Formats: C-alpha cells, structure tokens, sequence
C-alpha cells in the first residue's frame, strides 16, 4: 500500500495499522537483504509528539508464530545520536539514517512486523506501521 | 467535541479540523492543546474567556497571521508553542498580552531574525526556542537587557555561518547574565578573532556544526577567552561527518575554561582523545555514544570529579586511579566487559549497570580503593559471584543488583558489613533463598526489593528477624506456597508488603498481628481460598488490602471470612469486582444459610 | 556377623572383631571384604571352602604370616588386596594356588625387594601394586618374562634413588612388552647414561620425584631413547620441592618420543613452558592443577591433536590457532574468563564447562574457525548471550548449556542451523519460554533436557511440532500449570517424559494418545486430583506411570479414574502407598456407595 | 574432644560424629585465625576406603543458623594435587597440607561444622568430624 521493494532474498512492504493512520514516509536504500545490508533509512514526516524519548515496540511473527514484544530505544533523552531526537511536535523531519547488519539464519516464509513508535514521555502512539516480509 | 483528560483543567483537541477555538470549554481551564487543526488565522479576542490558562499548544496549525491582541485574557499563560506555522513576520505587539510567559516556542515559523522579533516586551520570559528557521545572524539583540529572566535560547538548525565579535556584544557589557546557547546544526566555518573574549555562558552546545577537521580546529581556537559551565560537543549519525578526528583538533580548547565537558557521537574517534591535556582542568567529563575502545593511561594530575561513560564501546573495563574522582557512571556499554579491580579513593557513587558485566569476587575495599562509597548500582548485568561480604564498604546506602545473575549469595552472610544500607534490590536475580542468615547485618535497611526469586521448599523463612527498619518489602513472584510462623513479628515499621503473584492457598491473619504500621498489603494473584486465624489480627492501619484475582471458597465452612469481607469492604480494593471460584459469580453477595 | 550386600554373592565383613574367616559364610560367594580384622596369621587352607571367590580384601588385618597352601582352594580369584599387612618376608610358595590372579595389591607390606618376591609363578598376573614398601632397587627382574600378561607395575612411595641401564635390561631384552611403570614419590637423584636407550613404555609416571629443579633437568636428560605413549610429570601440594620450573628443565625431552604429555601441579610454573619446541610433535597435551595464567605463545606449527587445561589459573581465554587440534578441554578454571575468538579448523570436540565462563555472541563458525564441531559443552558457566544461531556449525550433535545463564535464546530461533543435533541440555538455564519457535530446526533431536525453567502463563505451549525424533524429554520443575492441546501429538518415538515437580491440577489422557512409543511417564510431585477425558487413550506401551506424591480427590465426580486405578495396578508406580487427599489414608480402597 | 587450639580470635576443637567414629588425628600449624592464616593441616590416619575420589560434605551452623550443605572435592580421580589421593584402603597416611586464606567478615558467636569424608566412587563414609569454633 504505502511502499514496496524487493531485494535478492526478500520482498518488503508496509501499510498503516488498522488502529492508527498518522503519516510517515519511511524507505530504505537499498532494499533490505536479510543476509546483510549497508545503506540508509530515509524518513520524512511531521511527528505528532516530541521525539526526545522515541522508542519502538516491535511485534514480530514468523508464519503466525509470534516473537515476544521487542522494545527498541532510539532517543534516551540525553546526548542522543540522531538529529531528529531534538525535533519537536509538529516539526518537519527529513533525515537519512545510516545502518548495517551482518545477517543471521532466518526461516523462509511470511513475516509480519507491526512497529509502534512511542513518545516515552507522554507514552502515546506517534505512528504505527504494518510491515510484511516475504523471505 | 474534544477529549477531556482532567475536568475543568485539561483538554485535548488534536486533528479535529477546527477553524477556531471551541469556546464552550470551561472558563477555568489550565491547559489546552489545539495542534494539528487548520486554524489559518488567529483573530483578536479569540483567547479571552480563559483567564487561567498556563499551557497553550498550537503546533502545525496553518497559522499565517497573528491579529493584534490575539491574546487578550492570557496574563497567566506561561507556555506557548507555535511549531511549524508559516507566520514568518511577527508584527509589533504580536505577543501583546502575555505578561506571565516563561517559555516561547517559535520553531519552524519562517522567522528571519531576532532583530525584528517583537519580544522585548516579555519580562518574565525564561526560555526562547527559535530552532528550524531562516535566521542568518547570531547577534544577541539589544532588547535582551529588558529580558531579565532569559536563560536559554535555542538556535539549532539554522543558517548561522559566522560568530563575530559584534554578535556577542550584549553579553560582553553584561557579564552577570546566566545564559545558555544551543547552537547545534548550524554550518559554521568562521568565528571572528577575539569574539569570545570576556564572555560567560552556562551551557554551550556545538553539535553537528563543522564540515571538516580544519574548520573545526580553526573555530575552536577562536573560542579563546570563554568561561562555560557546560560544553557539549560532537556530531550526529544522520549527518555527514568529519572523516579524520585527531586529538589536536581540540587544541583551541585549553584557552577556554570549562567546568563540565560533554563529548557526544563522533564518526571517527581515537582512544587518546580523552586523555588530552586541554581537558585536565575539567571537573566533570562525559562521553555518550562514543567509539572509545580503551580508557587507560589517564594522567593522575587530572581534576575530574565525575566521569560518565554512556552507550560507548569499551572492549575492556578501564584502568582508573584518578585520586579525586567522586562519581563514576559506566552504563549501557555495547559489549560485555568484565570488572577489573580499580583504585578510586574519593569515589562515593558508582553506576555500572546495563553492561552485561561479569564480576567475580564481589565485593570489598580492594576492588575499589575507596572508604566513601554510598551508592553501588550493578543492575542488569551478567554473572556476579559473591565471595566477600563487603568488608571495607560499610558506608554503603544503596545497593542494586536487580536482573543480574547473583551467584553464591545464599552461601553465606553476603551482606554482613552493610550496617548502614537503606536500599537493597535483589529482584530477578534468580536467588533460591536457602539460608536464614542471608540478610544478617542489614539493621538500617528500609527498602528490600526481592521480587522474582524463590525459597527452599517454597516456604518463606525467618530471614527478616533482624531487619527491624524495613518500611517496604516486595516478595512478589517468588513462587511462595507457605509462610512460616513468626516471619514478620519484628517488622514494626513496615508499611507496604507485596506478596502478589505467588501460590498461596490461604492467608493466616496471625502472620500480620505485629504489623502496626502496615498501610498496604498486596496479596493479589495468588490462589487464596480464605483467611484462617483471628480476623482482628489484621492491622488497624491497613488502607489497601489487595485480594483481587484470587480464588475464594464461598462455602459455609468459611462463613466468618465472608462476613469479614462485607465488614471490611471499605479497605479491600476492587471489592465488588471480586468473585467466588467454588461450587462462579459474585462474592459480596454470599448469603449465610446452607447449614450455617 | 557379616553384612550382606548381595545374598549368596557379595559379603562385607569389614571392621568386625574377627580372628579368622567365619565358616557360616555361604560357600558360594564371589567377593568378600575381610579388611580391618585382627586376622594376624593366614592359616593354611583358610579359604579352601570358597572356591568361586574372585575378589578378596584383607587390607589392614595385621597379618604377619602367610602359611603354605594358604590360598589352596582358590581356583578363580582374580583380585587379592594385602595393603597394610606387615608380612615383611614372602617365602617361595606364598602365592601358590592363585592360578587366576590378575591383580596383586601388596601395598605397605614392608616388602624389601622385587627379586625375592615369589610371583614368578603367577602367569595370569596383570597389575602388580607394590607402592609404599622398602624397595631400593628399580631392577625389573628376570622372572618378568614369565609374567607375560603383566601390563602395569606400581613402584610408588619407595626408596629408589637410581635407575640404571641394567635395571631396565628386561625391557631392553623384550621390546614386545606392554608395560606401565608408576615411579612416583621416589627420591630419584640419578638416572644412568643410556639407561632408557631402546626401551618402550606405555605410561610412565614421575610425580614428586625430584628434590630440586637441577636434579629434574639432569634426570630428564637421561630419559634419552625412551618411547612413551604417556608421560605424566609434576609434584604435589603436600610434597613440593621445585623452587623454579622453566622450559630448560624440560630439555632432555627432545631425546624422548612422547605421544601424550601430562603436566600436574607444580610449585612454580612458567607460562612459556607450553611453547617449548620439544613439545611440537606431541599428539596430546595436558595440564592439570597448573599455575599457568596465559596460554598465548603457541607456535602455529605444533601438531597437538588434543589439549586439556583442567583446574588451572588462566586470567584470560587462551589464544589458539593450532591447525590439527581436534579436541579442546578447558574446565574448572579459577575465576571467570570471557570467551575470545579461536581459529581451530580441525576442531570437533569442545568442553568449556564449569568455568564461570562468560560468552557474549553465541555462536557461529567465526567464533571457532571450524566446520566440523560435533560436541559443544558450555555447561556450568555464567552469561551466555545468544546472538547467532550456529551458522557454520551445522554438524553439531551434542550441545550442553546446563546451569548457565542463557540469554536471549527466546528472542529468535537460536538453534535453527542445528539439523543434525541429537542431544540438547538447557536445564536450569533459567529460561522463560515465550516463543513457540524456540526449537525450530531441531529435526534430528533425540534428547531434550529442559528441567527447571518455565513458560509464559505456565502453560506448556506447542514448541515440539518439528522435534519429531525425540526419545527423552525432561520438563520437570518447570512451574507448569496447563498443557496446550496438540502439544505431544507429533512425538511418535518418545520413550520417556519426565513432568514431575510441576503444579498440574489434573491430567488429560488425550495429551498422551499419539505417544505410541512412550514407556515411562513421570507425573509425580504435582497436585493432580484426577485425569479427565477417556482413560483408554493412555498408550498401550506405557509400562511405568508414576503418580505418587500428588493430591488425588476421592469424590464421586471421578469414579472413572478411581476405578481405573484398580485395573491399571501393574503400570502405576507405588500404588501400594498412594493415599487420598480430600473430604486422608488410603486410596485404592475407594468404593462406589452413596450417589456413585 | 580429640584436639583443640586457640589463636588471637578463635578457639577451635573437634570430636568425632555421634554415629561414625573411624579415627583420624588432624591439626593445624598455627591455630586458625579467621582473620587470615598461612600454614599446614597435619593429617594422620588409615583410610577405611580408597582416597581416589575423596570429598567432604560440610554442614555448617552459625549460632544455630545452618548454611546449605557444602561440597569440597579434594580428589577428582585424575591428576590430583595431593599425594594422599593415591592412598588405598588400609594405607597409612602421614601428610601435611599447605594452605592460605584472607578472611571474610564472620560473627561474633558459635560455629558448628560436621565434616563428613566421602569416598566418591562407592559413596561410603570414611570419617566424620564434629567441629566447633568460637570466634
Ligand atoms: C506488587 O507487585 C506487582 C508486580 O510484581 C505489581 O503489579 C503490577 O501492577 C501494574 C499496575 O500498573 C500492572 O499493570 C503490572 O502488570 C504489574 N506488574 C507486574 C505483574 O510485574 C504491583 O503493583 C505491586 N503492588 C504494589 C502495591 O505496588
Ligand atoms: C598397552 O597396554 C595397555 C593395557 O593396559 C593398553 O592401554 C589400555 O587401552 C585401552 C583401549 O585401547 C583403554 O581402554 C585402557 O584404559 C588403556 N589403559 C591405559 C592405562 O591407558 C594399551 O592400549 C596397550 N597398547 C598396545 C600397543 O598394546
Ligand atoms: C523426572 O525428574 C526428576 C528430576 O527432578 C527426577 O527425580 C529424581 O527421582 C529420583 C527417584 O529415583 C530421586 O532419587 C532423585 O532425588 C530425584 N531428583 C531430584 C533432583 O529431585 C525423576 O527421576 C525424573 N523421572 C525419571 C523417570 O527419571
Ligand atoms: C519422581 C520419581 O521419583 N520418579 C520415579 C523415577 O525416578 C524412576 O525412574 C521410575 C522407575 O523407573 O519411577 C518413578
Ligand atoms: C493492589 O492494589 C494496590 C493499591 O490499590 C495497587 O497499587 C496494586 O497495583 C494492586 N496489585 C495488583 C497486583 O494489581
């Protein structure tokens, strides 16, 4: 719906969540290989809250088998690594975040990741994405 | 209409497509958010009825014009947020009416200058934020001398390329002003000669400012003559970064005097950029998100009183012998370092949490070389092997091991020396309590957190006999099945007792008769059928007895307990919600007639 | 009056106040212990009765005299133990009759010489133990050539000071003899030149032999010529002597050919003795009790096929890059050490157990440099942070994590690569199982021990769908309350399910239908009241169904289950003692009367 | 009572266990100071079994508060440290065993310790000592 790409070992798409539909443009160049990728995550949106304490809830499933909730923090609120952690509510964010990863063995099949972005101060949903990974 | 968080006080009106202010919201409201509504234009007397507002949020509200005296009845407002509004030009007396304003947030408003910015009126203004604008100059406007209360100005994400002698002229004629400057995300390549001479600042933030090493070194030189309490330096991951990062880029700094120094993320890093001579006379040193791999040959003549290492990348625990260091934080390290014996004779605070730390031989004087340690945090770490009962560390007040793997702690009186300890956390350490003298020596203790553990034969044993000063005891999730006679008899000062999420099948009131101070008893999420004993043994100080999510037997066999529930329904929590689990709804509704 | 360990076969008569062998001992026994009795003299024919005897223990019996034909009747005796009897002299025919003797133990018998010891007749003899006597001579007698089955001689704790070329003439003469020689605790100060020239030994033990480091260096040099399969070298805590222990003492060992080399406790120990060039061609290298602190030197041309570091003092994990090392054992180390990268291409066997070892990033090929790993023991250690699911190690068949702090093993499919694994122990690793796909990949697994962990909501979830080849499954002590519906249906080869020591309120037979191969089900020490849902469903194969130490309800609701216990008498463990626990002894006595 | 000494902070003594009376004469030089000591345990006895797999079960009590069962393996059966490990049933043992310790914080009271010597292979009890320390 929102975005799609395919790497040599995965197809990746996302849509907004059924419960929440605040706009974000997220993208990754190149398309994520589950074996290993060096590139950037491009993000362009107007945050609905402050990003000083941004963290993610990652709800992941592999072929309906679901992994426990996974909390990932990007801004702890003190000397953070990213320029967007200072970005306020209703501010325009346009950034490319570099990343890399070495790659583990993943079972072949269908992956659902619902990723909620939380403002850890207010504890309110910033946005919500419904990723699909077919491996 | 909107959303109501606090009646007559706080309301949420976000993404509601409103043209103007909903003017039927209580005339006595404190806080209101109207962000993400296409307000477009802000007319006069639009805010007039709300004389007692404090916090107004108008972020991304399509606003292009503030009508003169738009704020009329707002002589009480303290926080005004205007983020992402194409106002651009602010007319004379745009903010006429805010006499009690403390914080003005003008981020991304197309604002071109602090010269034309009509704020020389607001005397009570403390913080001003003009990040993400079209500000080209760094000049501190003359009217700032009417701004007697102003301490923080954010200039992040702008177009300032030069800091000149003329910009900081205001500060130079006013050395008495406590002022902080966030200057991050400006493309600065020129700072004028002698520009920073005879000026004082509280905190100066220069993050992601410089494009190359040559420009950075050159600029820092022209910071000569600056007194700062706090200097924050570094760059961001999501920005193009300085390729080569030698310590010599810091050279300019030792012509400025710094109390506290904070280095943040840097793309390149050299382990010996921290042991640099220009940082010697600093009282607080901080690293956060830094590629440091080793911290070792730090010179003994350094004046560092606190050292903070957060989310760095040490492959080894640091060698440190700084004789004047009072405080050490090494936390959220990337790898899995093991503790290495250290000598810090002035240390009184030590946080080594969230590191997956190994510690074998914890802990005594020889590990630290201090007599002054009051705070020891070793939580969220690897295997910590107890072999010494803190000989030499009797000053300790705070000891925290939660979620670490505590080994051998039941082997002996591992806390014997801690006569002065006030706070102990051994929650989720997987300790099987096996020894009645485990807590021997803890006579000052007020807080004992030990959730998540377990007990031999699932019986709570006489481990508390001598912990007389306990006010708080968490024994939740310890798989408890039985409580020994006498276990609490000494706990005269105890106020909260958590035994939720265990496997108790019943309570016995006699277990609690000596608990004269107990205001909270949490027994929820057990499998409690009734309470045996004299029901009058339950403390008269009891205010919150939580018995929800149990499994009460509504038989005549327990007629007295069931009555007692009716009797004490004032003090049991979620009383009506409780339900029987024998012969399947409800409970306060038990009768009293089946033989009984 | 003698203790009877096995009626008609084994009798134990230790420390009675006996004067002779009592005749009221069945003339049918195969083993008897008569130690610690005032036997004093071994009267002729004493044992003529017991002809089928195989093992006779007369330690500490104060025997001074062995009469002629004392052993007369003993055709089959293979073992005779004489330790501590002061039989100073042994006359010809002392051991006449023992035509089957395989092991003679004549420790502390005050023996003065082998040459005058009348064992030259005992052709079946294999093991000769003459430790703790008054032997001054290392001479191996001429009559050894009649003892053609002799493979081990223990000459420890005697008074041998010298080994001469004529002492070892027998071995020089007969190079086809498999002999092991234990020479420990002998004050050896001189080995003659060329004394070991042309002599072959299986195992040679020289522990606690040398009063000085020079004496050792100088005696090892005259081992020149020796071909030994196993050389054991060192001293004792209670018998030290070696002031210093440097590589140069090892010098004589280039002139000896060693298959396996073992170093035991030494007073001093130089780290660089392992790097000694004359150990290059050694096939098995071993260190036990050793002061070694760093193992890092090793030249990459060394041929070691196995390496054993046991109860040593390593401060750091060894750096190893040996190309032919198949098997590595580092166990029971002092303190903690953390794992460090090794590169061992030949490595198939890895025991790093019992080290309070901390391993962050388990684990893949790049941790080890090997593709042929068959056995990984990481049990009894500290923090093991699962981070890679064994990619590169797809040959592994035995994996042990018992009693270690496993981490993050639930966050992904950590054993995904292990399609050939036969054996997995994750018992007492403290794992809260909240991921159904934790065992995905384990399609060859037979043995899964996972006692002493737990599950989300204490329900046994569907984690065994793909582990189809399972024959042994240990789920005891897992705080289990509920079993999910199809959880065992796939386990057709399952022979043994241990689910004892959980908190199960009932069983449901249909969980276990589809276990066509189950022979043992352990459901003891739960809180089982009955089993609901058709009792025929229990497998036909089920031979041992333990239900003892539960809490069974003897009411009319469970007539089926209770009756059923009577006909399934043979298949229920200790039905004789199972008592009721509702409306308090016994159980099988329950009758249908009122209502039911 | 079989033996006793006193040092600058301890009176130490032992007798045999009530239910097991196999003889051993055991002492130290010097007397044990709980603060710390370097010296030798002198042991002189005749084992009731092979010492190849010798270990101890210590049952320790501090002012009647008993610690968990404590297991100290002396001979593992393979390349052991002490010359007494090779001793057999009925063999005379006369040996002194060096040791040193640094000392932890101890009460301040009455100590009981039953040292049960077990032959690991047969699980037979060799000897049993009823120790008593006053600190
Ligand atoms: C007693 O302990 C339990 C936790 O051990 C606490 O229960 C929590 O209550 C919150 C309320 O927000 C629940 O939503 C959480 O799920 C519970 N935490 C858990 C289960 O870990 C309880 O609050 C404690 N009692 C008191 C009075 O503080
Ligand atoms: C040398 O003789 C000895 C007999 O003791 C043999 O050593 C035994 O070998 C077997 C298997 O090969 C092992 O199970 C035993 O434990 C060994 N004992 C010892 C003490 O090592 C050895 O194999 C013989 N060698 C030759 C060439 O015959
Ligand atoms: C199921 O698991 C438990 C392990 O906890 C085993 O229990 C042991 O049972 C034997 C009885 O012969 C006892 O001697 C041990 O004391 C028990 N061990 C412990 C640690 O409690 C049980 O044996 C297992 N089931 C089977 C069939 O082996
Ligand atoms: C908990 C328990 O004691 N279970 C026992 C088990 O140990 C034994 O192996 C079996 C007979 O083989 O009988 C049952
Ligand atoms: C029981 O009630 C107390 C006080 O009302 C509350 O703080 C606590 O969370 C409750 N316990 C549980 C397990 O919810």
């Amino acid at each position: 719906q929102q975005w799609f790409c395919n790497s040599s070992d995965a197809i990746i798409s996302y849509s907004y969540c059924d419960h929440l539909k605040f706009p974000i443009s997220i993208s990754s160049e190149p398309c994520i290989r589950l074996r290993g990728t060096n590139g950037f995550v491009h993000v362009e949106f107007i945050p609905r809250g402050n990003l000083k304490y941004l963290y993610f809830n990652l709800f992941i499933s592999v072929n309906s088998i679901e992994l426990p909730k996974r909390k990932e923090v990007l801004c702890h609120g003190h000397d953070d690594d990213y320029s967007f952690c200072r970005a306020l509510k209703g501010e325009t964010v346009n950034t490319s975040i570099p990343f890399s990863f070495e790659g583990i063995l993943f079972p072949k099949g269908h992956y659902r990741c619902v990723a909620e972005a939380i403002a850890g101060d207010t504890e309110e949903k910033l946005f919500c994405l419904n990723f699909t990974i077919i491996h | 209409p909107c959303i109501e968080v606090v009646p007559n006080i706080t309301y949420q009106c976000m993404d509601q497509k409103l043209s103007k202010v909903p003017d039927d919201i209580p005339s006595s409201t404190k806080n209101i958010d109207l962000s993400f509504n296409p307000l477009k234009i802000l007319k006069s007397y639009s805010f007039s009825n709300f004389s007692e507002l404090q916090w107004l949020d108008l972020s991304r509200c399509e606003i292009e014009t503030i009508e003169d005296k738009a704020w009329h009845g707002l002589h009480h407002l303290s926080n005004l947020i205007l983020t992402g509004n194409p106002i651009q030009s602010f007319s004379p007396g745009s903010f006429s009416g805010l006499t009690s304003l403390e914080n003005l947030v003008a981020v991304e408003t197309k604002l071109a200058s602090l010269e034309s910015f009509p704020i020389g009126q607001l005397i009570t203004l403390k913080k001003l934020n003009v990040a993400h604008n079209f500000i080209h100059s760094c000049k501190l406007p003359a009217y700032f001398s009417n701004l007697t209360n102003l301490v923080h100005v954010d200039l992040s994400y702008n177009y300032i390329q030069t800091i000149t002698v003329n910009d900081l002229q205001f500060l130079r004629e006013n050395p008495q002003v406590n002022l902080s400057l966030d200057m991050s995300l400006n493309p600065i390549d020129f700072i004028q000669d002698q520009a920073f001479q005879g000026i004082k600042l509280h905190e100066l933030t220069l993050r992601g400012n410089f494009n190359s090493s040559n420009i950075m070194k050159t600029c820092l030189q022209n910071l000569a003559g600056l007194h700062v309490h706090r200097l924050i330096l570094g760059e961001f991951k999501d920005e193009r970064n300085l390729e080569i990062f030698e310590p010599s880029i810091m050279e300019g700094l030792c012509d400025v005097t710094i109390d506290e120094f904070r280095l943040t993320y840097t793309n390149d890093f050299s382990d010996d950029i921290v042991k640099f001579h220009c940082l010697a006379n600093v009282s607080a040193m901080s690293l956060a998100g830094v590629s440091i791999k080793y911290l070792e040959d730090v010179p003994k003549h350094f004046k560092w009183q606190s050292l903070s290492i957060i989310r760095c990348q040490l492959k080894q625990f640091p060698t440190l012998d700084l004789p004047f260091l009072k405080s050490l934080t090494l936390t959220m390290n990337k790898g899995s370092i093991s503790f290495k014996k250290v000598a810090l004779p002035s240390l009184s605070y030590l946080d080594l949490s969230r590191n997956a730390l190994s510690f074998s031989g914890c802990c005594s004087y020889s590990d630290l070389g201090t007599n002054s340690l009051r705070h020891l945090d070793l939580s969220f770490n690897g295997a910590i092997i107890m072999s010494a009962n803190f000989m030499g560390l009797e000053e300790l007040q705070h000891l925290d091991f939660q979620h670490s793997t505590l080994k051998r702690v039941t082997e002996f009186s591992a806390f014997l020396s801690l006569e002065k300890l006030l706070y102990l956390d051994i929650s989720y350490t997987n300790t099987k309590i096996d020894f009645d003298g485990i807590f021997l020596g803890l006579t000052s203790l007020n807080t004992l957190k030990m959730a998540g553990n377990s007990f031999k034969d699932n019986t709570l044993s006489n481990v508390f006999a001598n912990t007389t000063n306990l006010t708080f005891l968490d024994l939740s999730k310890c798989q408890l099945e039985q409580i020994s006679w006498g276990v609490f008899d000494t706990l005269h000062r105890l106020q909260l007792l958590n035994m939720s999420h265990n496997n108790l099948l019943f309570l016995d009131s006699s277990h609690y008769n000596q608990l004269y101070s107990l205001s909270t008893l949490d027994c929820s999420f057990n499998r409690i059928e009734t309470s045996k004993g004299i029901l009058q043994h339950f403390p008269k100080s009891l205010a919150f007895f939580n018995l929800t999510n149990n499994s009460v037997a509504c038989i005549c066999e327990h007629q007295k307990f069931l009555q007692w529930v009716k009797e004490q329904k004032q003090f049991l929590v979620n009383v009506e919600q409780m339900t029987c689990a024998t012969p399947n709804t409800s409970l306060v509704l038990d009768f009293n007639n089946s033989t009984c």
